[PDB]
């Protein structure tokens, strides 16, 4: 079982570097070249270049010449990947992957997020308003990811939607809606569930019919 | 520097049907190579040198082509086969990807059940006010969202976030949230939700009045 | 002659107008197979030998390349400019033939090359008509006897001479094209058609230098080697005649 | 004339073998150093790749030199040669007998044609030639002439004149054809000085080794120039020759 | 730790061909070119040939084209000799080596014997004859190797010396020294103990005084 | 098809001497590599590259060389140096060795202690009659044996077998054999073998009769 183990998500701030590691096992770490691919949701899948291991060997795409340092440490078959100077458009998925004409192997990725933002716990808005009815939550305001929303401390998980988190100038914004038969709410409470680990954030939110 | 194209970037089947999804290049290749990628997983190496099936890869994909067009094609479509496929070439340094073609499952028109929420007193009291539309439930993927304030059209202060095809029901979903200060919100009265959907001819509209 | 110059000018430019057309359709269609060759054993390499980028493989063809520049000779002697390979080199200048199949690297060797051949092609030719006259002397005092048999069945003596100089440029042919062409058929590896190629490209002096010889004592036949030489010399006296003959044909119309 | 011929002969062999010396002595050292830097990229790429055997990188540079001795560019990885210009220009270095070589035809027909198209067209450009010379001749001789007069007006003697306008005559050509050519294509083509006429002398001589060859440099964007060269050509190899045959008389004297 | 572990001796019969292995560990085998040398008593070490385990490519040394196939299984990262119509000049010791220039990790060695010669036990003779006595014991007509002698069962280790087998018309014969101080004999036993493996053969010889 | 030559093929050093052994190259070689190899076990990589050492090589061995003449030299002989070392090539396909240099430790001049040992009992009743000598525990190895049946030579039916160098007290033994036939052994009755060694002028000559 050939395995690409990259290190956890980075968060920087504009300007500063960042340096990522991809630890090989399952294959002779020096027989094959390690690739470095940039995945951002807008563009195509982008090769930053590669390392030759066994020779320290490198290029670069023209587009990263600046901007990336690939390197290896034979002793213990890890790739690292260094970025310099780091701009918002530098946060994306970043993939270590094997091969000199196909990339046959892929680590799981890392998340870079470039960001001036603080750790910032959100604020939770309830969304209040046929047989079926329509209630939700806005999570606002956020730095980083994740949060985990449930509804009901997750005893009520269908007709559940929780939208991906979008980066609105640093901070992240997401909601959920759940939608409950009407004979339910509001005979009954629903209370929507949202924890951020960074800023150990626990908030639980009724939703209340407007007056 | 090779450009590789994929059109169209969005196609749809039902199981048992033959999808044909096509990888032009700027200039002529020796081989083209294919990725699969499902959310929240890297890249796999489906086909590579053209036509050759990656290890788990089941018979029903095949590749074929030569110098600038390429094509991946499934004899008969399965469940499993909806992810995003890339083509990638490696015969003129640096290595190209496609912008990647989404394959998804095709399924019975479904009507967004669309819903609005105003601000939050909560939100107010912060001086925010996020009005908040949900279009959920909905096939196809294609649908165009207006937000109209007093009866003028607003572009600006709109946030947008689409989940993935859903794994049950093959459904879409997005919410809408347009950002105003409290004074904008405050200054207004009519706040509509438009949707314009396949499903109807006429837009589907959740509207309310601030009093 | 001023009208027959200018009209002899315009046919010969029409004549290689056509030329050019007639290559370019028979040759443009295939320009890139060389570097898709290329291409083709580049990818088979990087595919066998995974330890290998393309861009370390990439300096291996340019440092190979320049060695190659340089005379250096795939292995796996081989010497061009081993006493007998430069005499043949030497051979290819007083000639005119240049094949050129290997070049001089050094400065000193091309401004020596100037003035050997500025004084070597002279005296070449000067050699060329008379061992051209001796032959040809010796072949006429052959053509006679040949003749007395034609004008013992009353052949009229004019059709007999020109039927004997046509045998006159075609045991010639046979001796120094065909014998040739079946001999580098076999030490070559050649086509007949590769060999017949070479042999005229290489009689008319025009020496492309796609096809050579080499006359490099190699091993089996290595006398033969540097003796092609010999047939180059021979042959080139009969092919000057054919050449002659071919232009006064053109005059004669 | 036997006994002279056999002279003759062996004179020309001598010349071969000492030719044979002096090539040898100038260029066989670059060639073994040649040898050499072959063999060191080898062993560093081995040291570098050790998933290659010796012999595995010994059948990729058998085969590498095959595709470059086809004319394939070790700079590039994509995919005219035979445009108009240079087709014509090739058809150009048949008749002439100069013949470059500096690209090869591929197709067993281009072969065939190639024969036929040489052994009508070398004499064909054989007798033109012999016509721009005799132009030529009187072209010059006139025009001579009237500076030729003025040194008779000087009342200089009349067989003196004659050698004196054959040496302005070699002069004036060497200018408008050896000297003016070089400088032309040391400015046009990047060669040096040497470079140029060596070009010039092989290709006037019709050697045409084709290791230096005007205009077939693939950046330039000069179509128009590579011809206007083989009009050099035409005016060039009825000088030379003359020089040529000239030079043979002299040896003639020698002997 | 790069290790090459081969298989154990063979003995086979003029003719016959014969088949040796070499497991790698510690690296990948795919990754690097797989040799095999043959080291005869009276010759220089010979290289046979090599093969790369990635493409299946071979090489022969010209003195081998005949004799020798290697093959490889990359599944069990396994590299196999292969030797045909076996003749005594091919006993030797086989080795597989690593490397693309020079051979950097070596397997243990494989010993091939040719011989029509059949699993035969030893007679063991003793050899009876200062402050020191030697004594010995004759091992002969016993195939094949080894034999293993020890004297009163390893009470006797110092002043002890096993010389190396000959070959005694087909079959192999040794003798064993042990040197004692006078006193201890004949006063106290000395016996050497043989042991033949391959014969199940397991003998004890008291030295007697003649 | 390049010949290394190794000589001398034998050699010998005392403790604290410098050593030097040379490898002459038939043809020019861009680098030489040398093997240690001890009784008993495989050659092991000692230098590579003309004058890289091996892993585990101790500092005190170094080597030098170019064109057709390499060496391997020990600053200072140490008992555990006592080996054959091997050059070779691989600048030429095949790769080739010089037949081995055996280093062998120097000490002082030794005398063989000699026995002679007549048939057993048991070896006549089986009609064969081995007659054995012991020459043990002599330096330096250089020795002759003879085989006198009633004061004439034998030469045939003689047998010989030497040790390796003692790891312990640096001495040689060896053993000579005469085997006749019972017949041929019963006909004679003195039985002598005879050592010549540099310590003695005068031969070591062990005897018995048979009587
Ligand atoms: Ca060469
Ligand atoms: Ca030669
Ligand atoms: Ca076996
Ligand atoms: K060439
Ligand atoms: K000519
Ligand atoms: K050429
Ligand atoms: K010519
Ligand atoms: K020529
Ligand atoms: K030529
Ligand atoms: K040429």
């Amino acid at each position: 079982e050939v395995q690409l183990q990259q290190s956890g998500p980075e968060l920087v701030k504009p300007g500063a570097s960042m340096k990522t590691s991809c630890k090989v096992s399952g294959y002779s770490f020096t027989g094959y070249i390690m690739n470095w691919v940039k995945q951002r949701h807008g563009k195509n899948l982008e090769w930053i270049g590669l390392i030759n291991p066994n020779t320290g060997y490198t290029t670069y795409n023209q587009k990263f010449k600046g901007k990336a340092t690939l390197t290896v440490d034979k002793s213990s078959s890890t790739a690292y990947m260094e970025l310099l100077s780091l701009t918002s458009e530098d946060s994306a998925i970043y993939y270590c992957t094997r091969g000199n004409y196909v990339f046959d192997y892929w680590g799981q990725g890392t998340t870079l997020t470039v960001s001036s933002a603080k750790t910032t716990p959100p604020s939770v808005y309830p969304l209040a308003p046929n047989s079926m009815v329509t209630l939700g939550c806005l999570v606002k305001g956020y730095f980083p990811e994740p949060v985990t929303v449930t509804w009901n401390s997750g005893s009520l998980s269908s007709g559940v939607h929780t939208f991906p988190a979008v980066l609105q100038s640093d901070l992240y914004t997401l909601s959920s809606s759940v939608t409950v038969p009407s004979s339910s709410w509001p005979s009954e409470t629903v209370t929507c569930n949202v924890a951020h680990p960074a800023s150990s954030t626990k908030v639980d939110k009724k939703i209340v019919p407007r007056d | 520097q090779i450009v590789l194209t994929q059109s169209p970037a969005i196609m749809s089947a039902s199981p048992g049907e033959k999808v044909t999804m096509t990888c032009s290049a700027s200039s002529s290749v020796s081989y083209m190579h294919w990725y699969q990628q499902k959310s929240g997983t890297s890249p796999k190496r489906w086909i590579y040198d053209t036509s050759k099936l990656a290890s788990g890869v089941p018979a029903r994909f095949s590749g074929s082509g030569s110098g600038t067009s390429y094509s991946l094609t499934i004899s008969s479509m399965e469940a499993e086969d909806a992810a995003t496929y890339y083509c990638q070439q490696w015969s003129n340094s640096p290595p190209t990807f496609g912008a990647g073609a989404k394959l998804e499952l095709k399924r019975a028109d479904a009507a967004p059940t669309v819903s609005i929420f105003p601000p939050s007193s909560e939100q107010l009291t912060s001086g925010g006010a996020s009005v908040v539309c949900f279009l959920n439930n909905f096939y196809p993927k294609d649908i165009n969202v207006k937000w109209k304030i007093d009866g003028s059209e607003r572009q600006n202060g709109v946030l947008n976030s689409w989940t993935d095809q859903d794994s049950k029901d093959s459904t879409y979903s997005m919410s809408s949230t347009l950002t105003l200060t409290k004074d904008e919100y405050e200054r207004h009265n009519s706040y509509t939700c438009e949707a314009t959907h396949k499903t109807s001819t006429s837009p589907i509209v959740k509207s309310f009045n601030r009093n | 002659r001023s009208t027959t110059l200018l009209a002899l000018l315009a046919l010969v430019l029409l004549y290689l107008v056509s030329g050019a057309l007639v290559f370019r359709a028979l040759e443009q269609p295939h320009e890139q197979q060389a570097q898709r060759e290329l291409g083709e054993v580049r990818e088979k390499f990087l595919r066998a030998h995974p330890c290998v980028s393309d861009q370390e493989l990439g300096l291996l063809i340019k440092e190979v390349a320049d060695a190659l520049g340089g005379g250096a000779d795939p292995e796996t002697s081989h010497s061009a400019w081993d006493l007998g390979s430069a005499f043949f080199f030497s051979g290819t200048i007083i000639t005119t033939i240049g094949y050129g199949n290997v070049a001089l690297r050094t400065d000193a060797g091309r401004l020596f090359c100037i003035f050997y051949a500025l004084v070597g092609i002279p005296l070449f030719g000067i050699l060329l008509a008379g061992v051209g006259d001796r032959l040809g002397s010796s072949l006429r005092h052959g053509i006679g006897h040949i003749e007395a048999i034609f004008l013992k069945w009353h052949v009229p003596p004019e059709l007999v001479r020109v039927l004997s100089e046509m045998l006159f440029l075609l045991i010639g042919c046979l001796l120094f094209v065909l014998t040739p062409t079946f001999v580098f058929c076999y030490m070559e590896d050649w086509s007949k058609l590769e060999a017949i190629y070479f042999v005229i490209v290489t009689l008319t002096t025009v020496g492309f230098g796609d096809y050579v010889a080499g006359a490099d004592p190699r091993q089996d036949s290595p006398a033969y080697q540097p003796l092609v030489w010999f047939w180059i010399l021979l042959g080139l006296a009969y092919f000057a005649s054919v050449l002659t003959t071919i232009g006064n044909w053109l005059r004669v119309v």
